[PDB]
């Protein structure tokens, strides 16, 4: 609703509660109510929190180190992560951003994640359920959220905590991660760091060069 | 009616001067249209003309000194210090009309019945508030926010407030005018006003013609320019 | 007046800029929206011939008047081109099949759109095969709404087309020739 998101934010921040200069409550973009706007609007929060705070952690684990598992030096070897990315088989970038998708289309299915006993978020469930994968007879060891259990006998006040702290810290964290991007990419914007370097071609780009694909790869003429 | 309330405005406005009609403009039928639709039109035009005015003089201020925004965009072919006409001199024609295009969007939502309806208000010349916008609860997508108040910094000041608002904002309207045409005139004839004087350089171009001097054709576009 | 044709992308409302409605009775609407409607069909007809011949297009195989030597490649790619290269007779019997065609839709509904009637529903030349002989009518008044939206959207395209080929570098993503 829309007095629950100030006391989430108060929640978040007491001295800051409820700071939107957009304002963004009220616009209802997808015409389906007032509810479904907010509900949109937490959940592409949280997603983005999870995605740039994992996306913080890779990239300081990449920016050194690798993975001695078949030949995945010559890759890191390509100088900033992005163009590791840039510079990874066509077939991994396709398979990971297919296996990204099947992770959404699982998440975002209202019947999938009725079976959770939850509904989605636009029509009242909670923002952030990627629920448990018992739907199909491929008898899967772990699920997505809390994959080695260790979180079964947690209080429903540490769930609420444990919540606005994850959502806080992808607050952070994007801001985080697009300096870091905006640092690998123009020079001298992050003020406070001056390590991080090299080109990322395009950062919002998932193919580049040697993908080749089925054409539509019209790397030329590009922006700014 | 619509005359006395022009009479108390007029009062607001400046109560030495008060009521100055020379032209009696207040009086005359227009379109036939009777008195208040004919001072609703009037007094909808000043606001219009002193709202113009004013972003114009910043504006103006800020082409003549120079505050591009950034790259890739129609800045990139204006040169660095032109003056302020010229800044409408270089930018591209279709930058001019698309500009233009916008501004006549504006005035189309301004007086569409519509729109205003929406908010559950009448025309100007209907027994409407003068220079006011409406909201964009009328559109068929919906808009982020209106283009009265962007943020909601209004709407808790009381209507006195709002009044005195009114009667600053067609004040400074006027006066806006007043420093634009002065820049108009010291770019055209010079000694027009004393203080401008060697401020401002000449211009031989035509203000009133919009596309006399046309852009250039550059199709500053990348990333799946298939429009040549 | 209300008819069908309003929807959204104008509120719900008629729209009518200038004139055109309140000089006009029961039969002038009668004939604006047989007007319209004809105009919708043979703009949608034309967009999607010029989309399929200039662009891509397997293109029919055989000869078209082996007689004569020409074949369905000789007409080019282009559209003014391959229109003037067909022969005489074939436009002709093309020209000669629609004014019969369209005769016949006048002669033949008795309740003529103008006297009564439902403009647009022509005799014959519609589903042969009955896909929309099962459909309810509130079915069938959102296809005809779709019906009206995509001849206005294609008599656009068609003036595009005709305009860029007479007026090179008009209508912008389109090409000079
Ligand atoms: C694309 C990412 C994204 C999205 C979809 C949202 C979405 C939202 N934010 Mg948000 N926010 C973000 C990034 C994002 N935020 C970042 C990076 C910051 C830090 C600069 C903030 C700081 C912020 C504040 C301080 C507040 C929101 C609030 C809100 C809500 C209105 C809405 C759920 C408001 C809320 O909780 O409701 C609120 O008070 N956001
Ligand atoms: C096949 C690929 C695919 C598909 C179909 C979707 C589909 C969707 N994504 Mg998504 N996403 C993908 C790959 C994909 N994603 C990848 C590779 C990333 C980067 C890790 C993201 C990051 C991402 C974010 C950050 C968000 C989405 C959101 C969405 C939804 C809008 C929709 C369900 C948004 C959403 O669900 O908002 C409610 C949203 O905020 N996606
Ligand atoms: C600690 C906060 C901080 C500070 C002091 C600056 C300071 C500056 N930034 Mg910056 N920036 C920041 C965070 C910050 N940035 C973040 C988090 C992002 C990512 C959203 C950016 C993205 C960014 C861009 C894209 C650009 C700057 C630019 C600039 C410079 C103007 C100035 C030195 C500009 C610059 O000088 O780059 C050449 C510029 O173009 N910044
Ligand atoms: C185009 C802009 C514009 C418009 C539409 C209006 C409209 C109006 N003004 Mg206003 N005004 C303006 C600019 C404008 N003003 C400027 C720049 C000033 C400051 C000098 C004022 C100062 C002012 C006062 C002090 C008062 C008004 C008032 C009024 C209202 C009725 C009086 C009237 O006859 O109208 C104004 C007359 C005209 C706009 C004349 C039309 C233009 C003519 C045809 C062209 C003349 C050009 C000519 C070269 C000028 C010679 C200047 C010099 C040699 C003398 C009306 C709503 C009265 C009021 O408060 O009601 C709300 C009132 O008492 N005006
Ligand atoms: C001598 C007769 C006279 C009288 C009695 C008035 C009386 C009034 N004028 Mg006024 N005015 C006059 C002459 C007069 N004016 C002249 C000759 C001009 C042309 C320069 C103006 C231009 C003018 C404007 C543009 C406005 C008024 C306004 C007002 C009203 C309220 C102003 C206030 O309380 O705080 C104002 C006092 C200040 C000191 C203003 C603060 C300083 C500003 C914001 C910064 C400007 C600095 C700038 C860099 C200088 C260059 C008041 C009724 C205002 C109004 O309508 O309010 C109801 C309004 O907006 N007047
Ligand atoms: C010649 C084709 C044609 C005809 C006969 C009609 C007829 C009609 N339209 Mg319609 N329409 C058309 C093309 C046409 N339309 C196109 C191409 C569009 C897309 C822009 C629309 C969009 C449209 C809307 C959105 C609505 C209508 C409505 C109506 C009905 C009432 C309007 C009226 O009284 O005017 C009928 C008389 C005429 C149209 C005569 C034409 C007048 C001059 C000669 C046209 C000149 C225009 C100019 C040359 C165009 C430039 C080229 C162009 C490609 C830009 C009526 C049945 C309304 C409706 O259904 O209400 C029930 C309604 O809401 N039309
Ligand atoms: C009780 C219970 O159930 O268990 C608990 C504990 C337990 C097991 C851990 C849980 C878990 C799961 C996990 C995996 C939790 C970890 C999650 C993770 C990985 C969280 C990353 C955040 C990354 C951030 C905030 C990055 C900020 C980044 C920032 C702030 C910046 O970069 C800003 C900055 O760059 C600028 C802009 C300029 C620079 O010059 C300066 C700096 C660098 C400052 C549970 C289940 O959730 C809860
Ligand atoms: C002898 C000689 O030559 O002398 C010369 C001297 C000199 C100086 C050269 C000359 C000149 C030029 C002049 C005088 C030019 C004047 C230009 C002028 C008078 C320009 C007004 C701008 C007003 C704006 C932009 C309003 C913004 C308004 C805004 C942004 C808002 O709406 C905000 C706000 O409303 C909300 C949303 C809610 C309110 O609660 C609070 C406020 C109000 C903040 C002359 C005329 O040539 C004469
Ligand atoms: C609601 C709606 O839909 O509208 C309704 C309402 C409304 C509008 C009232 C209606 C109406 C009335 C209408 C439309 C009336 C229209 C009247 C109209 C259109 C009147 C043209 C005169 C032109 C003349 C005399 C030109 C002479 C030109 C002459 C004599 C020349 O020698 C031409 C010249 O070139 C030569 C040959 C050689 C050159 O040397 C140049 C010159 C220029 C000298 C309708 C019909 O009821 C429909
Ligand atoms: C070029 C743009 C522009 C400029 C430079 C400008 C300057 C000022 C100044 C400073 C001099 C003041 C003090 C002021 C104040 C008010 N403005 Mg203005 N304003 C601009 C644009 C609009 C638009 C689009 C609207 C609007 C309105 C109001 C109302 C509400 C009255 C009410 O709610 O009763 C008040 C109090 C709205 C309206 O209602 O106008 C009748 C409306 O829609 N304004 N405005
Ligand atoms: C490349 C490609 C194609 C393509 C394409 C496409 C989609 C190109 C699209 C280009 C596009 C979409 C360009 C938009 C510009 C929008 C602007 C400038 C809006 C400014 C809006 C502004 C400045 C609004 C300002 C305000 O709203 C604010 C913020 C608050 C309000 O209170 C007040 C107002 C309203 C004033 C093909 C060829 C079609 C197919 C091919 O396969 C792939």
């Amino acid at each position: 609703a829309m007095s629950a998101l100030p006391e989430l934010s108060k929640k978040l921040n007491p001295v800051l509660g409820y700071w939107d200069p957009l304002n963004l409550a009220e616009l209802n973009f997808w015409g389906a109510g007032d509810d479904a706007t907010v509900g949109f609007l937490r959940h592409a929060e949280i997603k983005h929190g999870r995605v740039a705070m994992a996306a913080f952690v890779g990239y300081c684990v990449q920016s050194n180190v690798h993975f001695p598992w078949a030949p995945f030096n010559s890759i890191p070897t390509n100088i900033a992560p992005a163009e590791q990315w840039a510079q990874l088989p066509e077939a991994a970038k396709w398979q990971i951003i297919l296996f990204v998708g099947f992770l959404e289309v699982y998440s975002e299915h209202s019947f999938i994640l009725e079976k959770y006993g939850q509904k989605h978020y636009m029509k009242g469930g909670k923002p952030g359920f990627f629920p448990d994968f018992d739907t199909m007879v491929h008898p899967v060891p772990l699920n997505l959220w809390d994959p080695l259990k260790a979180y079964k006998g947690a209080s429903a006040e540490r769930k609420a905590d444990g919540l606005l702290k994850e959502v806080n810290n992808g607050r952070l964290a994007m801001i985080g991660i697009m300096g870091f991007c905006a640092e690998a990419r123009v020079p001298g914007a992050v003020p406070a760091l001056s390590n991080i370097a090299h080109y990322a071609g395009d950062p919002m780009a998932p193919f580049a060069a040697n993908f080749h694909l089925p054409g539509f790869a019209s790397x030329x003429x590009x922006x700014x | 009616s619509a005359k006395a309330d022009l009479e108390a405005f007029a009062k607001e406005c400046n109560p030495v001067v008060g009521y100055w009609d020379p032209l009696g403009l207040a009086d005359l039928p227009l379109w036939g249209q009777d008195q208040d639709a004919v001072i609703g039109w009037l007094r909808h035009s000043e606001i219009k003309h002193g709202r113009i005015a004013m972003a114009g003089f910043v504006g103006y201020i800020a082409h003549a000194n120079g505050f591009r925004f950034g790259g890739i965009g129609p800045q990139n072919v204006v040169p660095e210090g032109a003056s302020a006409p010229e800044v409408w001199d270089s930018i591209p024609f279709l930058a001019k009309l698309q500009i233009i295009g916008a501004i006549g969007v504006l005035e189309h939502i301004s007086e569409d019945k519509n729109f205003l309806a929406a908010d559950g208000m009448k025309h100007y010349m209907r027994g409407g508030k003068p220079g006011y916008f409406p909201t964009f609860s009328a559109n068929v997508h919906p808009m982020p926010l209106n283009l009265f108040d962007p943020f909601k910094w209004s709407k808790n000041a009381s209507p006195e407030k709002k009044a005195k608002g009114l009667v600053t904002e067609t004040n400074n309207g006027r006066l806006a005018m007043l420093g634009l045409f002065g820049f108009l005139s010291e770019s055209k004839i010079p000694g027009s006003v004393p203080a401008l004087s060697g401020i401002i350089p000449s211009y031989d171009g035509d203000y009133m013609q919009p596309f006399l001097p046309t852009g250039p054709d550059t199709s500053l576009w990348t990333i799946g320019n298939l429009w040549a | 007046s209300d008819m069908e044709g309003t929807g959204p992308e104008t509120g719900g409302k008629v729209f009518d800029p200038m004139g055109l409605s309140k000089i006009a009775s029961a039969e002038t609407l009668a004939w604006y929206r047989a007007a319209e409607l004809k105009h919708s069909r043979v703009a949608m007809a034309a967009v999607t011939g010029w989309a399929w011949v200039s662009s891509g297009g397997p293109l029919f195989p055989g000869y078209l008047s082996v007689e004569q030597g020409v074949t369905f490649e000789s007409l080019g790619r282009d559209g003014y081109a391959a229109w003037a290269a067909v022969p005489e007779a074939g436009k002709f019997q093309i020209l000669g099949v629609i004014g019969i065609l369209e005769i016949l839709s006048e002669s033949a509904v008795k309740p003529h759109y103008m006297a009564g009637g439902t403009p647009g529903k022509v005799p014959l030349l519609w589903d042969p095969l009955g896909f929309t002989a099962k459909l309810s009518p509130e079915t069938l008044a959102r296809k005809r709404l779709a019906e009206l939206k995509n001849g206005r959207l294609a008599m656009i395209g068609v003036m595009s087309l005709v305009s860029a080929h007479f007026i090179p570098n008009s209508v912008p993503l389109l090409p000079g020739s």
